[PDB]
C-alpha cells in the first residue's frame, strides 16, 4: 500500500529485448539484459548499468 | 611561517579610520601579535592575541581575523598614531615578524 | 516471475511481489502480499499497480522483478519492474501512525449546571475539553527528521447517535466542528469550551465525544517528491466520555 | 622596565656581550627573548632563555654566533655575540612574556667597523 | 538448585534466572531471556533473541551477525557492548560504509551493520551506557545520563542532555558534551573535545600529542618538567617548553589544576581559580578577580589585578603584590612565607 506509482523513474532502450532480465546492483545501479539485440555480426544479447 | 604585510605605507587625516592586513602562509589559529614602534625608537605591545587588548591601550584599537588573514583597525585616528606596526606569530619556530606599514597623517 | 521485496511496512516480517505480465490484455500487472506472523504468506494481496495506470506504451508489465536493497539513498527498499523496452523504478514509502487522547475538566459534570432552576440564565453553563494529537513514524529510514510534515483535519461529535445533543460547542454552537492543521513528528494540544443550552432529565447517560480524521502527506523535495502515507491498519476513531456527577444519597 | 648597556664600538672579528637587567617578577614570571632590528629593516627574533633553569632555545640561522646567558641572583640577562661582520650592525631589543613581549627595552646599538 | 549459570542450547529456548547474579547464554536460535534481579550477563548468540534485564545492573553482549535484537534493560543503570563484532577472523556481517556501529540512544536503534543498500538494526530501550568496537564509530546519547565509550578508531560521540561520562580512547576522536555538566577523557591520539553550555570537566596526559579543547558557557576545568599553561595566549605547553609539538589549544576554560611536577599556570582576563598541587609552581592570575592554591611546594604567586585572595598552604611560598591595589588577601599557611612589596 506504500509503493510509490505518480513518481516513478523510466528507462527506456531500443535495443531488443530490453527488460527482459533485471537485477539490482550494490545499492545504486540496475542492470538491465537485451537478450535478442545484434550487436554485431555472429553476437547476439547485450547488457545495460542503469542509473 | 613567511608572513606579509602588503601595504606598505598608508595616510589618513585626524579621525579617518585606518586598516592594516596582515596575511601568514599558513593556518595560524588565532596566534598573532600586534606591536608599535615609534618613530623615537621604543616598541610597544597594542593586542596579545588576534582580539585581546592590552591593558595600557586605549580602546581605539581593535583586531580580528581567523585562518590566514588578520586585520587591526584604527576606529578614530588621533595625532598621536604616527608609528610602523608589525604582526608576529607563536604558531612555528622560529617566530616570525612581518614586514611592517607606515603610517603618515595626510 | 516473484522476488523478496523485504519489510516494506515496518512490521519485521518479510514481504513478496508477485508479476502478471499477461493481465489487461498483456498490458501487466504487479501484486504485493505482506508477510505474517507463523512463516506464511497472507492470502490477499495489499496493492495492484497495474501498467495502464502508469503509460499506455507499456506492456509485459511485470515479466521481471528484483528487490531488497535501496537506490534512492533514503533507507527504504526499492523494487524494480522490467516491461518490454522499459525498466521501471518503484518506491517505497514512509509509514505514518497517529494517536489522539482527549481529557475533560473537570472530569464530571457538575450538579448546579443541570439542575432545573428559575432564577437563572439558561444557556450559560460551561465546560472545557483538552484534544491532543499525535504523529508518529513506524519505519526506519535516513531521512533527517523535521523533514515529515502532513496535513491533517478530523471531527468532533458531541452526543454522535443521539437526534439532540445534550452540549454543544461555544464557538460553533453546534454539535459538528471541522479543523485542518500541519502537523510534524511532535505532538500538539488544543483545548475548547463546551457549553450547555438546557437542563439534561436524563443524567444516566454520559455525554460521549467522537474523534475521526483523515491525513495527506506533503512531498518531500529533497528526495524526488515522497509522500508519506498513513498506515492502511491505522486507528481512525477515537472516543472519550464525560459521566455526570452522582447524588445518590444526601449529596454525598 | 629593562634597563640595556650603552652604545658600543667593535671591531671585526672581535665579540661584544649584551646587558639587559630587570626586577624579580620579570626574572621568575617570563621569559627574555632578544630581538634585533637592522638600519632600514624590520624586526627578527633570535630567541629567548628561561631565568629560572637557564633552559634556551635558538633561531636555527643564529645558532653559531649567539650564546645565551643569565644571572638570577642580580637578575641581569646577558648575549654573546661572536665573529662579528658588517651584516652584525644593528639595535638589539630585549623583551620579556612567554608567548607575547610584554615590555620592550630601549634598545642597543652595535657598530662593527675600523 | 545452587547454580547460578545455564547455557541453553542450540534450538529455541526461554531462559529464567533469579535475584542472584546470572550468566544466560542462548546460542543458536531464537530465546527470550529474562534476567530478573541482581546484575545479569545476558548473551544471546546467534538468532533473533529477545533480552530483559529488569531490575539491577545488566550487560548485553552482542555478536557479529546481522539478524535484529530487542533489548530492554529495565530500571537501573545498563549497558550494551559491541565490541564482538569486529574480530582478527573472517566478519560476516558487512561494514562497506566503515563506520561500525552506530548509536542513537534518543531514537532507540543501533544500526549494528550496513551494506551499501541494506541497512541492520537492533531495538534497544532503557539502555543508558555503549561500548563501540574497534574501528570508527557514531555514539549519541539521550536525556539521561550515559557513559559512552569509543574504544579505537576515529569516533564521533555526542552524549546528548544530563551529565554524561564520554571516553574517546586510542585514535582521532570528536566529543561532544552537549547540554549539562559533563565529563571529558580523550585518550591517545589527537583528539578535539567541547563540551557545551554547562560546567564542563576535561583531563590530559601529558603525552606527546596535540589536542584542541573548548569550554563553552560555564565554568570550565582542564586538569593534567610540568606544564606551561598561558590562558590568554590560548596555548598550553604539555612538557613545559614553549613552542613545542606536544601542545593544546584551549579557549573558554576558567579553572587549571596542575600536576604533581613544577608547573607555570597564568590565567586571562577572565575569574580563574588556579590550583597547582605538588611540586614548585608559579602562578600568575592575571587582571579580575581570581583565587589561587599553590598546595605542597615552595610556589610563587603573583596576582597581578583585581581584587584577589591567596592561599599558599604547605611550604615557603613566595607572594608579589603591589602597594597600591586594595581589596586583596593573602594567606601564606604553613612555612615561612615572604611578602614582596617592590614588584
Ligand atoms: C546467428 O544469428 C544470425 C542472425 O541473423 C544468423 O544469421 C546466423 O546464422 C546465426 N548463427 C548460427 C551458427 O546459426
Ligand atoms: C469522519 O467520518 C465521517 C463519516 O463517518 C466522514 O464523513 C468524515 O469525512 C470523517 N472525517 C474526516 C476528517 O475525514
Ligand atoms: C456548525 O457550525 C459550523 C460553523 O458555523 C458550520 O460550518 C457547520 O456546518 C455547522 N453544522 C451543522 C450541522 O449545522
Ligand atoms: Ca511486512
Ligand atoms: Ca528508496
Ligand atoms: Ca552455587
Ligand atoms: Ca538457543
Ligand atoms: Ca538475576
Ligand atoms: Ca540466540
Ligand atoms: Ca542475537
Ligand atoms: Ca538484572
Ligand atoms: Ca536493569
Ligand atoms: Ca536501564
Ligand atoms: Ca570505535
Ligand atoms: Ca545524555
Ligand atoms: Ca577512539
Ligand atoms: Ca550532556
Ligand atoms: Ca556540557
Ligand atoms: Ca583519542
Ligand atoms: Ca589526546
Ligand atoms: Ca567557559
Ligand atoms: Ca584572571
Ligand atoms: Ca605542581
Ligand atoms: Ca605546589
Ligand atoms: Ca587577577
Ligand atoms: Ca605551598
Ligand atoms: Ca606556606
Amino acid at each position: 500500500f506504500n509503493l510509490d506509482t505518480e513518481n516513478a523513474m523510466t528507462f527506456q532502450e531500443n535495443a531488443r529485448g530490453f527488460g527482459q532480465s533485471v537485477v539490482q546492483l550494490q545499492g545504486s545501479r540496475v542492470v538491465v539484459g537485451a537478450p535478442q539485440e545484434i550487436v554485431a555480426a555472429n553476437q547476439r544479447g547485450s547488457l545495460y548499468q542503469c542509473d | 611561517i613567511q608572513m606579509m604585510q602588503s601595504t606598505s605605507s598608508l595616510s589618513a587625516s585626524l579621525g579617518d579610520r585606518v586598516t592594516i592586513s596582515c596575511s601568514a602562509s599558513q593556518g595560524i589559529t588565532n596566534y598573532l601579535n600586534w606591536y608599535q614602534q615609534k618613530p623615537d625608537g621604543t616598541v610597544k605591545l597594542l593586542i596579545y592575541y588576534t582580539s585581546s587588548l592590552h591593558s595600557g591601550v586605549p580602546s581605539r584599537f581593535s583586531g580580528s581575523g581567523s585562518g590566514t588573514d588578520y586585520s587591526l583597525t584604527i576606529s578614530n585616528l588621533e595625532p598621536e598614531d604616527i608609528a610602523t606596526y608589525y604582526c608576529q606569530q607563536y604558531s612555528n619556530l622560529p617566530w616570525t615578524f612581518g614586514g611592517g606599514t607606515k603610517l603618515e597623517i595626510k | 516471475a516473484l522476488t523478496v521485496l523485504g519489510d516494506v511496512n515496518g512490521d519485521k516480517l518479510t514481504d513478496v511481489a508477485i508479476g502478471a505480465p499477461g493481465e489487461e490484455d498483456n498490458r501487466g500487472a504487479v501484486y504485493l502480499f505482506h508477510g505474517t506472523s507463523g512463516s506464511g504468506i497472507s492470502p490477499s494481496h495489499s496493492q495492484r499497480i497495474a501498467g495502464s495506470k502508469l503509460s499506455p506504451r507499456l506492456q509485459y508489465f511485470g515479466q521481471s522483478l528484483s528487490g531488497g536493497q535501496d537506490l534512492t539513498m533514503d533507507g527504504l527498499v526499492d523494487l524494480t519492474v522490467g516491461a518490454q523496452g522499459h525498466v521501471l523504478l518503484l518506491r517505497s514509502q514512509p509509514v505514518l501512525r497517529v494517536k489522539a487522547i482527549m481529557e475533560f475538566n473537570p472530569r464530571e459534570v457538575a450538579r448546579n449546571v443541570f439542575e432545573c432552576n428559575d432564577q437563572v440564565v439558561k444557556g450559560k453553563e460551561a465546560g472545557e475539553v483538552r484534544v491532543c494529537l499525535h504523529v508518529q513514524k513506524s519505519t526506519r529510514d535516513r531521512l533527517r527528521e523535521g523533514q515529515i510534515q502532513s496535513v491533517v483535519t478530523y471531527d468532533l461529535a458531541l452526543d454522535s447517535g443521539r437526534p439532540h445533543s445534550r452540549a454543544v460547542f461555544n464557538e460553533t454552537k453546534n454539535s459538528t466542528r471541522r479543523q485542518t492543521q500541519v502537523l510534524g513528528l511532535t505532538q500538539t494540544c488544543e483545548t475548547l469550551k463546551l457549553q450547555l443550552p438546557n437542563c439534561i432529565e436524563d443524567p444516566v447517560s454520559p455525554i460521549v465525544l467522537r474523534l475521526n480524521f483523515s491525513l495527506v502527506g506533503t512531498p518531500l523535495s529533497a528526495f524526488g517528491n515522497l509522500r508519506p502515507v498513513l498506515a492502511e491498519d491505522a486507528q481512525r476513531l477515537f472516543t472519550a466520555l464525560f459521566p455526570f456527577e452522582k447524588n445518590c444519597g444526601n449529596d454525598n | 622596565q629593562l634597563k640595556q648597556s650603552g652604545p658600543e664600538l667593535v671591531k671585526p672579528g672581535a665579540s661584544v656581550r649584551m646587558s639587559c637587567k630587570g626586577s624579580g617578577y620579570s626574572f621568575t614570571f617570563h621569559n627574555i627573548h632578544w630581538v634585533k632590528q637592522r638600519p632600514g629593516q624590520g624586526l627578527e627574533w633570535i630567541g629567548w632563555i628561561y631565568p629560572g633553569d637557564g633552559n634556551t632555545k635558538y633561531n636555527e640561522k643564529f645558532k653559531g654566533k649567539t650564546t645565551l646567558t643569565v644571572d638570577k641572583s642580580s637578575n641581569t640577562a646577558y648575549m654573546l655575540l661572536s665573529s662579528l661582520t658588517s651584516e652584525d650592525s644593528a639595535i638589539y631589543f630585549c623583551a620579556y612574556g612567554n608567548y607575547y613581549f610584554d615590555q620592550w627595552g630601549q634598545g642597543t646599538t652595535l657598530t662593527v667597523s675600523s | 538448585k545452587n547454580i547460578e549459570n545455564l547455557h541453553g542450547s542450540r534450538l529455541n529456548d526461554r531462559i529464567a534466572g533469579d535475584d542472584q547474579d546470572n550468566e544466560l547464554w542462548g546460542h543458536d536460535g531464537n530465546d527470550t531471556i529474562r534476567g530478573r534481579g541482581g546484575d545479569d550477563i545476558l548473551r544471546g548468540g546467534l538468532g533473533l533473541d529477545t533480552l530483559y534485564g529488569e531490575d539491577g545492573n545488566d550487560i548485553f553482549l552482542q555478536d557479529d551477525e546481522t539478524v535484529s535484537d530487542d533489548i530492554d534493560g529495565g530500571a537501573g543503570l545498563d549497558t550494551v557492548d559491541y565490541s564482538a563484532m569486529i574480530h582478527p577472523g573472517r566478519i560476516v556481517a558487512p561494514h562497506e560504509y566503515g563506520f561500525g556501529i552506530e548509536a542513537d540512544l534518543s531514537r532507540e536503534w543501533v544500526r549494528k551493520a550496513s551494506a551499501l543498500g541494506v541497512d541492520y538494526y537492533d531495538n534497544v530501550r532503557n539502555v543508558e551506557n555503549v561500548i563501540g568496537t574497534s574501528m570508527k564509530d557514531v555514539l549519541i546519547g539521550d536525556a539521561q545520563a550515559n557513559t559512552l565509550m569509543g574504544q579505537g578508531g576515529d569516533d564521533t560521540v555526542r552524549g546528548g542532555d544530563g551529565d554524561d561520562l564520554l571516553f574517546g580512547g586510542d585514535g582521532n576522536d570528536m566529543l561532544y558534551g552537549d547540554a549539562g555538566n559533563d565529563t571529558l577523557y580523550g585518550g591517545l591520539g589527537d583528539d578535539t573535545l567541547e563540551g557545551g553550555a554547562g560546567n564542563d570537566w576535561f583531563g590530559q596526559t601529558q603525552a606527546r600529542e596535540h589536542d584542541v579543547l573548548r569550554g563553552g558557557d560555564g565554568v570550565d576545568t582542564v586538569d593534567y618538567l610540568g606544564i606551561l599553561a598561558d590562558l590568554g595566549a590560548g596555548r598550553v605547553d604539555k612538557l613545559g617548553e614553549a613552542g613545542s609539538s606536544a601542545y593544546d589549544t584551549v579557549s573558554g576554560i576558567e579553572n587549571v589544576v596542575g600536576t604533581e611536577l613544577a608547573d607555570r599556570i597564568t590565567g586571562d582576563a577572565q575569574a580563574n581559580v588556579l590550583r597547582g598541587a605538588g611540586g614548585a609552581d608559579v602562578l600568575a592570575g592575571g587582571e579580575g578577580d581570581d583565587v589561587l592554591l599553590g598546595g605542597d611546594g615552595d610556589d610563587q604567586l603573583s596576582g597581578d589585578a583585581g581584587r584577589d585572595r591567596l592561599y599558599g598552604e604547605a611550604g615557603d611560598d613566595w607572594f608579589f603584590q603591589d602597594a597600591a591595589n586594595a581589596g586583596n588577601l593573602l594567606d601564606g599557611g604553613d612555612g615561612r612565607d615572604t611578602v614582596d612589596f617592590s614588584g
